[PDB]
């Protein structure tokens, strides 16, 4: 779950990066 | 968060002004007159701050700045003793109560350790009980004994008062609240409990001048 | 001092949980403390444990519900949660924000402390070589007490840990044949509880000495993270600046722990064991290395760290770590409970990690080691022994193992049953020690040298 | 006061233009007015948790934002009604409908506006006076058992500048008005206090008065106090019923709350099916259980808020009533569905799960929880006091005791009334364990007891080493059947299950055995024990040689006496007054000791 | 010692399950031996 | 009846020390109150304006 | 005997209760000793305000010290109406000063429609362009600021040091 | 009605797995439905599942492959899903979708319902009172249905679940001391188990009274996941609109629970434990509770749902959070289906919780209790008295144990052995119960009171 929760957050914080 | 008890900073000076308001509302309620003299003297400290307008928010001030009695612990056992003497006096309202005895049982319950728990606030919440029951009671033969009685009752303890137990009172107590209790079916019984408390009592006309 | 003016914000930009996130901050200090008020007027407070640019994550202590976002009210006061401390604050009672709750006034500092503290530097800490006579057969004997040790008693919920505690409190002495100022930090408790240890000091005659802070459980869940910071930081300035020795005790440390948890989880920290974050080792030793005595300095602070074990799991990762911080633990349970033993205490799994140095010649008596290490092998060997009936029966076991039975049975009732008002010398309690090993022949006395056994035991 | 809808990813709706909002704020959005909250703010931009369905919610659609947080709206008319888990009246909603279903964004206000109530003021305030907070000024005539007291809301205080005469008002309406520092508030008989808050008290008291339930077992050896925890274990066949009934029908509480959390749609039916129908003498008449009687209810599929929310909105309710010097009895149905309600919304949250997969701060809820019960010294200048009770049931899936919300709540709670289903099998009710239930109220009582009836306690420590020895000797009689066993043992095994039989066994659908008066129960243990020691002197004094006295002689010769104890249940307290049992069980006491005397 | 030293895993999980209810069957069949061999010890006794 | 009256008598001592302290208290701060006024007083008039050491360019 | 003990023990209790209230109650009147001393402080302070020859001087550096605080390119200085007349060349002398020691050119505006309270002692507050940063520097703000840091020496100054510490670590 | 024109859009941002991603719609709503047409003029229907602004994104029910980023139009409906209901599709068959499958016509609708609804009013819930006899004697006679009650069937995977929900379709119906009707619907069926409901209920005659819904294996699974609720929107229509009883049964929920995951993941949800989202609860209490009886009307819904267990494990969330929130279970074993029994139904661990109030005098017949408690003691008595056989042998038994042991072979071959083509009423099934306890002479039948025995025990 930890790993799973990081790797969400990650690629929220790619997209907004890429807008 | 000085949080002084249950009570924040604002919260505790705001129920310190509210008890010395009441206080001085029992005390003109209790004794319009002004005629208990020793008992407004034990209040001077909170009754001087009566009859000024201070709009809440200067005696406020003054109990943040310390010139008010603000100990909360002190006001509330001084407030109890106040009220409950109220409640001896109205509960029997249709009865005067002579001063002297207003001011003994005034002292006997100043000098109690902890007045809450006493058999003196026992014995007034059991009259509240029957005297709140027949404020709003149906005419039936029940409410007829148990107004009856209680006006006795009333009677009684306008002369004796209730921390001088007095067997007299304490059995009229006993057979009120057995009569309140008892089912609204049963007729025989509350006639003949009724009836035993008549033939009891050691008067011949037990409420005669007592009720019209 | 900071004679500059502080800033006042209302450049909120975000709250998620408990924290609230601003922007627009100038120079934005680290663990800084932030005082904030929400549109009704209330006043709240927290501190930064992140700054990045002109951002800031502000964790507030009473709590993030109500926090507006147009009208929040923050100012940063410049400084790290540097606490007011003074000699007078013992007799007072205190909140887990610091805050008096005795109608006293607030605190006239003599200084103010930073609430992390600082390391003790190694090469002046000086070694615990005196011993606390705690009074309870069951410690004094097999798990000596030393004056600056960390010991905590490990149990669990329903058992009497607050009652052993209590007792600790005033039968505490010495065994040279001295007035300890307690801190008492009452987290995570309900009334009764922390009521019970306030009336017992009273009755005690001792309230004069004790300093308690309480955060009670319908307080709020980040300052009990605070408060036994602040109950060592008060016992730091008793007894290094004052050469005071303090007794600090802190209630059900889990309470500290789930309180962590829940900041771990907010601020989506790695995880170690059962959720708790992988630092929670490192968070405890910030709590309990803040003891023992420091070399040219006359003061201590010993540590009585009691924590609740969740489901009586030994391993759980809060008795777990603690155990790899402090000096051992005096641990009860409810096998001694359940039998109207008190105090249920339970040597079995029980060590103190200075015994070996606060006893014998010069120190109690000089069979103490003795006579401990014994007793160990004789109560272990009659659980073992239980453990074996069980199944083959009374009629299975010999001459050998019978001993082993009378002596636990004779153990448990006349070595841990006491009384909370039994206070029994050091030496008595080794002379019962002796009772109970004279059960057995010399020969099955195997952990004694005869230069010993051959003065004592014929007694 | 609006804001717009940004978008939709399910259950939790993004706003814009929400920039003068808090956090835990109540909302209202789209044109169905959908009940949520506030959780992440970013901006001017609000992140809402929408309780039920948003199924056709639009982009652009509105959001109305409402100043206060979950609430609890407290008034007249909250006595004999049914409310949601977030303080919706389903008695209304059902009737003002004429539907089966709970509309979606429903929107009736918890208390109607429509009710004329006769409101009294107190007659003591008077224009210019000074009021604080916890100050009554007036009561509210609702029915015959419970006044409802009018209390100026806490927080707020002030010079009194306006007192309504004694009439007829509606929740509506204005009764008092008041001025602090230039600033005048208009308040009506509601007050509105946020549900997560603790209502505040002038000081927290010990309990130490008794809560008089009507069994003579979860009483005279394993007693709770007014203000004190409990709980109870809820399984299909434990007989909780006995405890619901019993508690609600016959207790010296004023004001009882059933509180359901999140059970079978058919388990909610049969409570307020029940509650309904259950009546009690009070001055000689029979009235209606919900004259005096609140009652939340949500069942499994209502929205996680409110099964969550549920448990802290009953209490709310029942605080409220405290502050009127009542005191107050809440059940929750099941804390277990109030933690799994808890855990949905956590996983919802994406938070990292703890303990079987609990949130890490499931701890720190329930403590706060049961914290806020007690007994406590009430706001106001008039001096009174109340107290909250919580007798919360437990029910973890399997039956563990494992399960972290019934460990959490064990080591909360002071007193534990272990149910068993064995016993009812057994048709042996109430079905009590006996060796696991427990009380940690037995010292805070013992000045009660001493003070009023003296013996008591001395006969439930025997009462309780007698059923423990019963126990302990089980597996001497399953390997002896009596034979090779002492006759003092007999004494014990044969006194114990008189106990198990005639005392601590009640049948409540006998009109005799309804209710147990306390002076009853203590009689009845008294003889009991009484006996038990008179038997054990009769052999212990004789055993010698010679001539000895044993259970066979005593059974034989006195069987009349052992008849007599066991009719002593029989004693009906409505046709027998306190004077005539307690003369008969005097009379018992007598022949008893001189059946003995008779042997020696 | 303490535990039987398996690895965690869903099939340790299942095995174990399997094992305890081995176990709980044996455990009530050598009850029932022992309890029919009592009667008869008393009845043998008794004779 | 008489660990009552001996009771009741201790907390006069009690409160005559007290307001001896109180007293004692009061006159020892009048010999440093007009010095502490003037050394907080220069603190406060003394503004020192300083830009943060952080400030670049 | 027991009962005589426990009654020995509430007399011990009532005893204690005793010395803890007297102890409070000496606390409580120490620290109305400090309220006094800040009070007639800021009657001092008062006195000093109503010097213009002082204030004035006083005002130059409370308006300098804000500018250097807020670093913003836009200042908005807020001020009670009696006091417009000294703020403004407060002000006037500051901004000379603020673009040679940050080497930034702000425009500094005075608030003429809100005012600070009329029983502020003295002193100005700033605020940044959107009003969301703002520094308080009056003189009531500056008396607590600094006698919240300098109570130690004031505690010793008025009742004492006390006997029993020995370090200041 | 709306009377708006359609809004179709060619405007694409993207499409990742099932998910297209639109740009430029005017104020989409959530859980709209939309239609896509493809380049090859094949259309494909769809739901959105978030509106970010501008960008509504929508999951396709069927495959999309095949869908470009340039020319598929979207066209949008302006409303959610709302299934037209009336009376006349009772005795239809229907795909998850709600389309026809039987070569008849589109319902022609009373109303349109949106499938997920509302709650029941509690105030308004009866609590459920007589019985609705399923034929079926190890369930009638054992652990009955009440007319109002939720109880599961849970078995392994391989066990004919299938065949005895089939068997409950044709043969369930009133006690009879034309308003009854049942809806069905299957949830990721595969082809051959298809066929078999619909061609088994199409020749034997029930279908007249059944609604069936077929969601296959291979159906799409968002489908999969409305078909449940289409089936309780039809019987919340049919019960409570049109005033008649309704038995709702819901088979394979455990392929349902594996739908639903899909749907989770294609939100991009933390899964949560073992791999089910944390809103799992509320989503089948959503669908169960929509049952039960309401005041004021005579209808009544019940629910059989009925769940392979995964691993045979009835601590998996699957059963376990199912059986938390319903009233008993049936539980299929899989001893009785080796030992070749059908149907193979345990009575030992199933538990109807509403029995005491579905049987008894004006509801079954007066002795229906009184023979299900002796029937259940006699058969836990045989297999106990089978055991000690196993290791006494048969001639260490007294004759009451050959008798408990003759009961439970013909238990077992009479009472629960029945065949798939065999209805038996509640009375017959009693009738049997009758003649297996006359085996036992009266005094050995301790739990059927004398009065009981002497009107029906003899003849």
């Amino acid at each position: 779950f930890y790993r799973l929760k990081k790797i969400q957050e990650k690629k929220k914080i790619i997209k907004e990066k890429s807008e | 968060g000085i949080k002084m008890g249950g009570l924040t900073s604002e919260q505790y000076h705001s129920q310190v002004v509210g008890k010395i308001g009441y206080i001085a509302r029992c005390m003109q309620t209790i004794d319009p007159e002004n005629n208990l003299k020793k008992i407004r003297e034990d209040y001077q400290d909170v009754l001087i701050w009566a009859e000024k307008n201070y709009r809440f928010e200067e005696i406020l001030e003054a109990s943040k700045s310390g010139k008010c009695p603000n100990d909360l612990d002190a006001l509330s056992r001084r407030s109890l003793i106040l009220q409950e003497l109220l409640r001896l006096v109205s509960s029997i309202s249709p009865f005067k109560m002579k001063l002297d005895l207003i001011e003994s049982q005034y002292e006997k319950m100043k000098q109690h350790v902890n007045l809450w728990k006493s058999d003196y606030h026992v014995k007034l919440n059991q009259l509240n009980q029957l005297t709140d029951y027949l404020k709003n009671a149906a005419p039936t033969p029940k409410n007829n004994f148990l107004r009856a009685m209680t006006s006795v009752l009333q009677m009684q303890i306008a002369q004796y008062g209730i921390t001088e137990d007095n067997e007299g009172i304490n059995q009229l107590f006993k057979l009120g609240l057995h009569l309140l209790a008892m089912a609204n079916e049963k007729i025989d019984e509350q006639y003949h409990l009724f009836k035993g408390y008549v033939k009891d009592q050691p008067e011949e006309s037990p409420f005669e001048g007592i009720l019209p | 001092y900071l004679s500059q003016p502080r800033l006042t914000y209302k450049t909120v930009s975000g709250v998620n949980g408990p924290l609230v996130i601003l922007d627009h901050v100038k120079f934005p200090r680290y663990a800084e403390i932030v005082h904030l008020t929400l549109p009704d007027g209330t006043k709240r407070s927290g501190q930064v444990l992140e700054v990045s640019g002109s951002k800031a994550v502000v964790q507030v202590f009473e709590g993030t519900s109500g926090i507006d976002a147009k009208k929040t009210s923050c100012e940063f006061t410049g400084d790290i949660l540097r606490t007011p401390v003074s000699e007078d604050m013992l007799g007072r009672v205190f909140n887990g924000s610091g805050k008096p709750i005795d109608r006293g006034p607030v605190v006239l500092a003599e200084d103010f402390l930073d609430i992390m503290g600082q390391p003790i530097n190694p090469q002046c800490r000086i070694y615990p070589e005196e011993m606390i006579q705690t009074g309870i057969s069951a410690i004094d004997g097999m798990n000596s007490i030393a004056r600056g040790q960390k010991i905590p008693i490990f149990s669990a919920a329903g058992l009497p840990h607050n009652e052993i505690a209590a007792q600790i409190c005033r039968q505490a002495g010495l065994v040279k044949k001295e007035n300890f100022a307690i801190v008492f930090a009452a987290m995570g408790v309900n009334m009764e509880t922390a009521r019970f240890f306030k009336s017992d000091f009273e009755e005690n005659g001792s309230m004069d000495n004790v300093c308690l802070f309480l955060n009670l459980a319908n307080d709020p869940t980040i300052e009990r993270i605070i408060t036994p910071r602040l109950a060592l930081t008060t016992a730091e300035f008793l007894a290094y600046q004052c050469e005071k020795h303090v007794l600090v005790i802190l209630t059900d440390m889990s309470s500290y722990a789930e309180a962590l948890r829940e900041v771990s989880a907010a601020r989506e920290e790695v995880p170690g064991r059962r959720g708790f974050p992988g630092y929670m080792y490192t968070d405890l030793a910030t709590i309990y290395e803040r003891a023992g005595r420091v070399e040219g300095r006359n003061g201590s602070i010993t540590q009585i760290p009691i924590l609740t074990m969740p489901n009586d799991d030994i391993t759980h990762p809060i008795p777990d770590l603690t155990g790899y911080i402090t000096e051992g633990q005096i641990y009860v349970d409810r096998q001694l409970h359940n039998r109207q033993i008190y105090p249920p205490i339970n040597v079995l799994p029980s060590l103190s990690r200075l015994m070996k140095s606060a006893i014998g010649e010069g120190m109690t008596r000089k069979d103490h080691a003795d006579v401990s290490n014994q007793l160990y092998a004789c109560y272990a060997i009659g659980k073992d022994v239980q453990a074996m009936k069980a199944v083959v029966g009374e009629e299975a076991l010999t001459s050998d193992d019978l001993l082993y039975l009378e002596f636990l049975q004779k153990f448990e009732k006349n070595f841990i049953t006491q009384g909370p008002y039994e206070n029994r010398t050091v030496y008595e309690t080794l002379d019962i020690g002796w009772q109970l090993l004279r059960i057995f022949p010399k020969e099955m006395l195997k952990r004694i040298p005869q230069s010993t056994l051959s003065e004592f035991y014929p007694r | 006061t609006f804001g717009y809808v940004h978008g939709v990813s399910g259950p939790v709706v993004t706003a814009c233009d929400m920039a003068g909002a808090a956090m835990y704020e109540l909302v209202r959005v789209g044109h169905s007015e959908l009940v949520g909250e506030i959780i992440r703010l970013e901006g001017d931009m609000a992140t809402i948790q929408v309780y039920e369905e948003t199924s056709g919610v639009s982009v652009g659609d509105p959001v109305l934002r409402t100043g206060k947080p979950l609430s609890v709206e407290l008034g007249p008319g909250i006595m004999g009604a049914i409310f949601d888990g977030i303080q919706r009246p389903l008695s209304d909603i059902s009737s003002q409908t004429q539907s089966i279903y709970i509309p979606r964004g429903v929107n009736v206000s918890a208390l109607s506006r429509d009710i004329k109530w006769e409101f009294i003021p107190s007659k003591n305030l008077r224009v210019g006076s000074h009021i604080t907070g916890g100050d009554i000024y007036g009561i509210v005539n609702e029915n015959s058992l419970i006044k409802h007291k009018i209390m100026l809301p806490p927080r707020s205080r002030g010079s009194v500048t306006y007192i309504a005469p004694p009439g007829n008002y509606d929740a509506s309406d204005v009764v008092l008005e008041l001025e602090f520092e230039g600033v005048k508030e208009k308040l009506s008989m509601v007050q509105v206090w946020p549900v997560r808050q603790v209502r505040p008290v002038t000081e927290k008291l010990p309990a130490n008065h008794p809560l008089l339930t009507g069994q003579r077992v979860l009483d005279a050896l394993f007693p709770c106090v007014q203000g004190g925890t409990t709980a109870i274990p809820g399984a299909f066949g434990c007989g909780k019923t006995v405890i619901s009934q019993s508690l609600s029908k016959y207790s010296n509480s004023d004001v009882i709350i059933y509180v359901g959390c999140g059970e079978r749609g058919n388990e909610m039916s049969e409570v307020l099916r029940d509650f309904p129908e259950l009546t009690m003498e009070v001055d000689g008449k029979v009235e209606s259980i919900m004259k005096r009687t609140a009652l939340v209810a949500n069942t499994s599929n209502m929205p996680v808020a409110a099964r969550e929310a549920s448990i802290y909105t009953g209490i709310t309710l029942s605080e409220y009533f405290r502050d009127m010097g009542y005191h107050v009895s809440m059940m929750a149905d099941s804390t277990s569905r109030w933690a799994e309600a808890l855990r949905e919304i956590s996983g919802r949250l994406a938070e990292m799960p703890a303990d079987s997969g609990y949130p890490a701060y499931l701890g720190a809820r329930l403590a706060s929880f049961y914290e806020r019960a007690g007994r406590v010294k009430c706001l106001g200048n008039p001096e009174r006091e109340g107290s909250v009770s919580i007798v919360g049931a437990v029910s973890p899936p399997g039956g563990d005791f494992s399960d972290p919300v019934t460990s959490a709540t064990l080591g909360i709670v002071q007193v534990f009334w272990g149910l068993d289903k064995k016993l009812a099998q057994r048709k042996h009710f109430p079905s009590v364990n006996w060796l696991i239930s427990y009380s940690k109220y037995m010292r805070a009582l013992d000045e009660y007891y001493d003070k009023h009836f003296t013996e008591f306690v001395p006969l439930r420590t025997k009462a309780k080493e007698i059923l423990q020895e019963e126990e302990d000797l089980a597996e001497i009689v399953q390997l002896v059947g009596k034979a090779s066993l002492a006759e003092t043992d007999k004494i014990t095994l044969e006194v114990a299950k008189l106990i198990k039989d005639d005392f601590l066994q009640q049948n409540g659908y006998t009109p005799y055995d309804r209710f147990c008066p306390f002076y009853k129960t203590v009689g009845m243990l008294s003889n009991m024990i009484s006996f038990y020691d008179m038997a054990r002197r009769a052999v212990e004094t004789t055993a010698q040689s010679d001539n000895k006295i044993t259970w066979s002689i005593i059974r034989e010769h006195m069987g009349e006496i052992l008849y007599k104890l066991s009719s002593m249940k029989f004693k009906d307290p409505v046709k027998d007054g306190e004077a005539k049992i307690k003369a008969d069980y005097a009379q018992l006491l007598e022949d008893m000791q001189n059946a003995f005397r008779s042997l020696e | 010692k303490d535990r039987i030293e398996i690895f965690p895993s869903r099939m340790a999980q299942t095995i174990m399950k399997a094992r305890l209810k081995g176990a709980q069957t044996g455990r009530n069949l050598l009850k029932k031996k022992s309890d029919a061999l009592t009667l008869r010890f008393r009845q043998i006794l008794k004779k | 009846q008489a660990a009552m009256g001996s009771q009741g008598n201790l907390s006069a001592e009690v409160e005559q020390a007290t307001r001896r302290q109180v007293q004692g208290m009061q006159s020892s701060q009048q010999r440093n109150r007009e010095r502490v006024l003037t050394q907080l007083l220069g603190m406060v008039c003394d503004v020192r304006p300083q830009v943060h050491p952080n400030y670049r360019i | 005997e027991k009962k005589e003990k426990q009654i020995e023990q509430q007399k011990k209790i009532q005893m204690s209760n005793l010395m803890n209230q007297a102890r409070l109650k000496v606390l409580r009147a120490r620290d109305d000793l400090i309220t006094d001393l800040l009070n007639e402080a800021k009657q001092r302070l008062s006195k000093v305000v109503k010097d213009t020859t002082r204030y004035q001087v006083l005002l130059d550096g409370l308006v300098l010290q804000g500018l250097y605080q807020l670093l913003e390119p836009r200042m908005i200085v807020r001020c009670r109406k009696q006091d417009f007349p000294l703020v403004k060349a407060a002000v006037q002398k500051a901004i000379p000063m603020y673009k040679i020691a940050t080497k930034k050119d702000v425009d500094v505006q005075i608030d003429l429609e809100a005012y600070l309270p009329e029983d502020i002692a003295g002193g100005v507050e700033i605020y940044n362009g959107d009003r969301k940063i703002k520094v308080s520097n009056t003189l009531e703000s500056r008396l607590d600021l600094i006698a919240q840091q300098m109570m130690p020496e004031v505690r010793g100054a008025l009742f004492g040091a006390n006997a029993n510490r020995k370090f200041l670590d």
